[PDB]
């Protein structure tokens, strides 16, 4: 049995998202849906096609007729930018439970968020292992999509940078970080390290000191 | 009333690993257990279908042949043998009550095959607002907690096979992983 969901869905705040999920005679069968916020685990938030669980907003609903059943978000908010899946449940078929693809709702026209940045030098305990790691911390930033250029004093650098994906966080807005491996050779000789956090064509200041 | 899956962790390619999943709250023999799983970042995916206090078994045709599922009603705990475990079962695996209520959903446990050696992970002070830096670990379950005598963490990356993270406060370190639980203090 195959269950189709639009990969990605994406709403204006307030506006409402209808995420479909089609089968073959669909609503002869019973429908669940599961919502995912990216790091936690799947929530229900409709099952038994129309019926909502406890503690979930009246504005999730659910329909299920004919070759497609719907989650209809009224007033969609940030908070519930998230993965969705439809799950079908079926006691006959040698596959009783049959997930979807699933669907992304991305939530448009978020207010954007200055980087919040925390260069780190590598530890007095690191340099004795004859290691050198430079961290980049990113916080509370939207959109996800930031530029770690790695300088050191006025010359910029290439190897030993490895910057992660941003992740999204509680608040809706994404974290990201960014590791610079170096020699402990290379720490003592330069007189100063730098992360340029470029987000949104507006970089960021970042500076440590070798000395102390 | 609720589920708590276990017996996760780092495998090698081919090998197996046993899943548990306690239950607790309801009457564990009467109603059919489920596994399901998740790639990281895909979409879900039913892995087997134990049938009540009964015995009836279907089964994802990705583990066909290969993953065992039992159930245990006396001691109301529910099991999932693997077998030749690959990249296409490195997943979270979750242990759902398929019922009349609403299904329960217990937490699932993450199981990674891999191709390098199972490591520790390695703990060292950051300070400038100060931090906690946990590197050189596999597999990806790091976990920080703050708690000092007198708050988010940020996601790891991939260096030279082995993964890192780290963290900071607002204004002593303590992380959990399977290898080994770490503690480092910060001025």
């Amino acid at each position: 049995y195959v269950l189709t969901q639009p990969p990605s869905v994406s709403v204006a705040p307030g506006k409402t998202a209808r995420i479909s999920c089609g089968g073959n005679n669909i609503g002869s069968k019973s429908v669940h849906w599961y919502q995912q916020k990216p790091g936690q685990a799947p929530v229900l938030v409709i099952y038994y096609d129309t019926d909502r669980p406890s503690g979930i907003p009246e504005r999730f609903s659910g329909s299920n007729s004919g070759n497609t059943a719907t989650l209809t978000i009224s007033r969609v908010e940030a908070g519930d930018e998230a993965g969705y899946y439809c799950q079908v449940w079926d006691s006959s078929s040698d596959h009783p439970w049959v997930f979807g693809g699933g669907t992304k709702l991305t939530v448009l026209r978020q207010p954007k968020a200055a980087p919040s940045v925390t260069l780190f030098p590598p530890s007095s305990e690191e340099l004795q292992a004859n290691k050198a790691t430079l961290v980049c911390l990113i916080s509370d930033f939207y959109p996800g999509a930031v530029t770690v250029a790695w300088k050191a004093d006025s010359s910029p650098v290439k190897a030993g940078v490895e910057t992660t994906t941003p992740s999204k966080q509680s608040n809706n807005k994404y974290a990201a970080s960014s590791y610079l491996s170096l020699t402990p050779e290379q720490w003592k000789s330069h007189r100063s390290y730098s992360c340029q956090v470029t987000h949104e064509g507006s970089t960021v200041e970042k500076t440590v000191a070798p000395t102390e | 009333v609720q589920l708590v899956e276990s017996g996760g962790g780092l495998v090698q390619p081919g090998g197996s690993l046993r899943l548990s999943c306690a239950a607790s709250g309801f009457t564990f023999s009467d109603y059919n257990m489920n596994w399901v799983r998740q790639a990281p970042g895909k979409g879900l995916q039913w892995v087997s279908y134990i049938s009540d206090s009964a015995s009836t078994i279907y089964y994802a045709d990705s583990v066909k042949g290969r993953f065992t599922i039992s159930r245990d009603n006396a001691k109301n705990s529910l099991y999932l043998q693997m077998n030749s475990l690959r990249d296409e079962d490195t997943a979270m695996y979750y242990c759902a009550r398929d019922g009349v209520g609403a299904p329960l959903w217990g937490q699932g446990t993450t199981v990674t095959v891999s191709s390098g050696s199972a490591s520790a992970p390695t703990l060292f002070p950051l300070v400038s607002l100060v931090g906690c830096l946990a590197q050189d670990f596999l597999p990806d379950s790091i976990t920080f907690s703050w708690k000092y005598k007198n708050t988010r963490g940020f996601p790891s990356v991939l260096r030279g096979g082995k993964y890192a993270a780290t963290s900071q406060v607002l204004l002593v370190c303590k992380v959990q992983h399977p290898n080994g639980n770490k503690e480092k203090n910060v001025p």
